[PDB]
């Protein structure tokens, strides 16, 4: 069901990350790269229920 | 002068308090590099000081 | 001098199994009698028989 | 006579005599009214002992005489023992709120809750711990709660008394919070429990046959909030024949001397009455002795 | 004098609900030592009927059956049965006069008027005064009723004296301001009475102005009721010894289960050229000698005593809940708080076959030593007691749980459990349940702090 | 002193270093190189 | 009767009160104890 929800959400797998880079990612790391082009600027959103 | 106009997003231990107060976000594991714009509204262990 | 060290795997085998047979035969002759309740009970019952 | 002198053992640096001039018109308990004392009998640290009892401290603090602090000169500090009915200035240090026209008395220092532990005069093996100057409603409440918490804790296991104490040990008065550190069962405490039981039972004997049933008659007639609040516990407990009014007068006189003897077990003597207070509440003028 | 009259009027006050008639008692040096009498905190006493259950619990049946259940989380039945057992006993009045005296002389120094049938010169080393109220259910009274005494020192220890009411009311019922009339009438006779075990006698008083003399109860002692009251007292005593029976049959079971090749679980250097036929023979000769010297004061009884406490059962559930959890997640260790079994107090039975002197209650602090360390048994002072080197000893180890080790010399051990499922529950509590501390003079209000010195109403000083 | 100086090492990077000191299949010393001693700090947010 | 060890070779000790030594009862004392256990009953 995780594979199906990744297919339905557009975000791919967590690529079987290294067990030491989880400490990297909780220490702080930029992950999501840029897009190909931007004619507006940087994106911004959030959500509340 | 009501009690709360969003009772899913105000209590200590709701959905939004466990999603945006930075203490529980650290308890779940999260990129510190990602700016979440609701973090300034739910950081209740910092505005309490 | 000459001493072995306390490992986990080192054991003590049976003493030619006839002494363990003697433990079992000691159990079956221990089973009849020797409760230590009955000595206290006939003591107190002879006390209340004497009063 | 009145001016007594206290010398010191250590030397005086500038910060220590500065903290002494911060204690002008403070209050320090002295024993025996001696004309010359060392600094070991100064203050309260010669008698303080944690896990020894709050009640014995509350007793023997009240027996030491009181004085004020002024006119430091170097290797000596002058104490002027106050006389009765004269107007003196008092600088408090116990952070309780003061108001004008209010009476004051002295309690041993119950720790404030953050454990501030402000010795406010540093030495090696001795600190000048100060007596609290507490107004009469808060101090009377402390005495009454100490007596009640002493009376309930007899023949009780730890759990129920702990559940009642963790609420009962706290107290507020004009936005404050206090606890009681060493509330132990003492011999003075038990002899006061004995005095309370004897006097309150003597009240129980000296009641007439109408003042026992007055509240039932009001519960028959009216229904008010304090009526229902009293009648609730009263029901949890559960025409006049002869009226000789002089016998009711004598019964009420005996009941009056017994209620005075009961009330004296918590209510002390008033040892300071204020006249005016500074709005920063660090000093006020008072007209009484120590 | 001080407690007798007051508790007499108090039982007259409280006679309506529970018809308890007073028994005015005094004890001596035969009951306890002088040091034990100087610091006796308070006394507990229990009324238990001829059927043998209680006077606190339910009349018909109880939630105290279903014999043991052999559990750790409830581990007796939970703490509701502990509340029941606290509600069985009552705290009677109590007074110590720790000074040598003659009793009739002392009542002559008070206002009491003494007249016995013949002058019995009684002279003891001190005096402790105690009154007991045995509860007659109806107005009538059963002769095979029995009592209990508990003497509590502030360390937490207890001593249980038990006896029937038949010897208390044998001769008495066969012959049969208020404070001013009580002294004028006074005592009629003095009577000593042993217990059910004849290990201690104690003296009772009998006042003629008591309200016991006007109640007009009826007294009967039927033999089949005496027959069942000893049977109920049989199971009360047997709760200690058939547990020792349950240890011994466990050893004979697991040794037949293993087959005689038992492993090592304790750190000892050994020697191969030493004979082992001599060592196995001294196992059998000494194992029976432990059963010959079994007593309530033993290690396996001290292993149970922390488990029958108030906060034992919930803390035991907290122990497995801390174990049975997931490993700490990578998000947990960076931002969660710091997360917490170094050494444990074991109790030991040391038997010795060379001199037949067996030590029953021994404190042992044992811990895992490093580098595949099986077990090592130190004292309270790190002494590393070293009895299990010698050929003359055999030792039994118990845990605070029901785990059990029978260790041969050379540190070879038999690892098994303790089964108590054959034992019922209501007799398991009343022998050795850990009773709670009740607040008295000189006790701190909050639960545990730096405790002050003992009260010690003694005779070396003045009372003051 | 172990519970003392841990109570001042409360931040995320300190416990991350504590994790990386035990989350290796190797041992410590092959991942450790010495640099020397500090003589002046500048009190930034990333302090020089 | 003879034990089954793990190490092939035994070692020496230094007689501390910390290392748990085996008993020193060479040949006479164990015979004395077996005669004792024979005559105890």
């Amino acid at each position: 069901v995780d594979r199906w929800i990744r297919h339905a959400a557009g975000v791919e797998r967590p690529q079987l990350l290294d067990t030491e880079t989880i400490s990297m990612l909780t220490f702080g790391s930029m992950s999501e790269r840029n897009a190909a082009a931007t004619v507006h600027g940087q994106k911004a959103a959030c959500e509340l229920i | 002068f009501a009690a709360t106009h969003n009772p899913w997003a105000s209590q200590a231990g709701c959905l939004s308090d466990v999603l945006y107060n930075t203490r529980h976000r650290e308890r779940l594991g999260y990129n510190s590099k990602f700016y979440s714009p609701c973090a300034q509204y739910f950081n209740t262990e910092e505005i309490i000081a | 001098a000459v001493f072995f060290e306390p490992h986990e795997e080192n054991v003590l085998r049976c003493p030619e199994r006839v002494l363990r047979r003697l433990l079992e035969d000691a159990a079956v002759t221990m089973r009849g009698g020797g409760w230590r309740e009955d000595v206290l009970m006939d003591r107190v019952r002879k006390r209340y028989l004497r009063q | 006579e009145a001016n007594i002198f206290c010398t010191f053992d250590h030397k005086l640096s500038i910060a220590d005599v500065g903290k002494l001039t911060k204690l002008v018109a403070a209050v320090v308990p002295i024993p025996q009214r001696l004309h010359l004392i060392k600094h070991y009998q100064l203050g309260l640290h010669q008698f303080v002992d944690h896990t020894r009892g709050y009640v014995r401290l509350r007793g023997l603090l009240r027996n030491m005489t009181l004085t004020l602090m002024r006119r430091v000169e170097g290797n000596q500090i002058l104490l002027h023992v106050p006389t009765h009915g004269l107007l003196y200035t008092v600088l408090n240090t116990g952070p309780v709120t003061w108001e004008k026209g209010d009476a004051l008395c002295v309690l041993p220092p119950l720790f404030h809750g953050p454990l501030a532990r402000e010795n406010l005069l540093t030495l090696g093996q001795w600190e000048l711990v100060l007596p609290w100057i507490v107004p009469m409603p808060l101090a009377l409440e402390i005495n009454q709660r100490l007596l009640i918490m002493g009376l309930f804790s007899l023949d009780r296991s730890y759990e129920e008394v702990k559940a009642a104490v963790q609420q009962l040990q706290t107290i507020t008065f004009r936005d404050a919070t206090f606890t009681i550190p060493d509330p132990v069962i003492d011999q003075h405490l038990l002899i006061d429990m004995k005095t309370a039981c004897l006097s309150m039972s003597m009240v129980a004997n000296l009641a007439s046959e109408l003042t026992m049933t007055y509240v039932r008659k009001l519960a028959l007639e009216d229904s008010s909030m304090l009526l229902v609040k009293c009648q609730e516990l009263l029901m949890r407990l559960d025409r006049p024949q002869h009226v000789s009014p002089d016998d009711e007068i004598a019964r009420l006189s005996a009941l009056f001397v017994m209620l005075r003897q009961l009330d004296d077990l918590i209510r002390e003597q008033v040892v300071f009455t204020v006249c005016d207070v500074s709005p920063d509440n660090k000093s006020a003028t008072c007209i009484f002795k120590g | 004098m001080e407690t007798h009259l007051y508790s007499d009027l108090a039982f007259e006050a409280r006679f309506a609900d529970d018809e308890q008639l007073p028994l005015h008692l005094v004890l001596d040096q035969e009951v306890l030592s002088n040091e034990e009498a100087e610091t006796l905190r308070y006394v507990y006493y229990r009324n238990v009927d001829s059927a043998g259950r209680s006077t606190g619990r339910a009349p018909g049946g109880d939630e105290d059956d279903a014999p043991a259940s052999d559990d750790a989380e409830d581990a007796v039945g939970g703490d509701r049965a502990f509340d029941r057992e606290r509600r069985t006993w009552q705290r009677a009045c109590f007074r110590v006069l720790p000074r040598p005296l003659e009793l009739l002389d002392y009542l002559r120094q008070s206002g009491l008027t003494v007249t016995l049938e013949k002058e019995q010169r009684v002279r003891m080393f001190y005096a402790v005064f105690t009154t007991l109220g045995l509860r007659c259910p109806d107005n009538r009274l059963s002769g095979a009723q029995t009592l209990h005494l508990r003497l509590v020192w502030p360390d937490g220890s207890y001593r249980d004296w038990e006896f029937l009411a038949r010897d208390l009311l044998r001769e008495e019922m066969e012959a049969n301001a208020r404070t001013d009339e009580w002294k004028g009438a006074g005592v009629s006779r003095l009577r000593e009475v042993w217990d059910v075990q004849h290990r201690v006698r104690l003296r009772v008083l009998w006042y003629v102005n008591s309200f016991w003399r006007s109640r007009e109860l009826s007294y009967d002692d039927h033999e089949v009721e005496l027959y069942r009251a000893l049977d109920a007292y049989r199971a009360r005593i047997a709760v200690e010894y058939v547990l020792i029976r349950a240890v011994r049959d466990e050893i004979y079971a697991v040794l037949r289960r293993d087959g005689g090749a038992l492993p090592q679980r304790f750190a000892c250097h050994v020697s191969r050229n030493m004979s082992w036929r001599v060592v196995w023979e001294l196992c059998r000769h000494a194992l029976a000698l432990w059963m010959d010297w079994a007593d309530v004061r033993s290690c396996i009884i001290k292993a149970l005593t922390p488990r029958l406490s108030r906060g034992a059962a919930a803390a035991a559930q907290r122990a497995r809940r801390q174990r049975e959890r997931s490993a700490p997640k990578p998000q947990e260790l960076l931002f969660g708080p710091r997360n917490e079994p170094a050494e444990q107090t074991w109790y030991a039975d040391v038997v010795r076959c060379v001199r037949a002197q067996v030590d029953l209650g021994v404190e042992v602090r044992a811990a895992r030593c490093p580098r595949t360390g099986l077990w090592i048994v130190r004292d309270r002072r790190g002494r590393l007691r070293r009895w299990l080197s010698q050929p003359e000893v055999c030792v039994l180890y118990v845990t605070p749980d029901l785990d059990f080790y029978w260790v041969l010399p050379g540190g070879f051990a038999v690892s098994s459990r303790v089964t108590l499922h054959g034992l019922a529950q209501r007799a398991l509590r009343d022998r050795f349940q850990n009773f709670e501390a009740v607040l008295a003079r000189g006790m701190h209000v909050e639960a545990g702090r730096q405790e002050p010195e003992t009260p010690r109403v003694s005779g070396r000083r003045l009372p003051f | 002193t172990r519970c003392l100086l841990e109570s001042v090492y409360t931040a995320s990077a300190a416990r991350a270093a504590l994790q990386w000191l035990d989350l290796g299949p190797h041992l410590l010393h092959r991942r450790l190189e010495t640099l020397g001693c500090v003589k002046t700090v500048s009190l930034g947010i990333t302090s020089l």
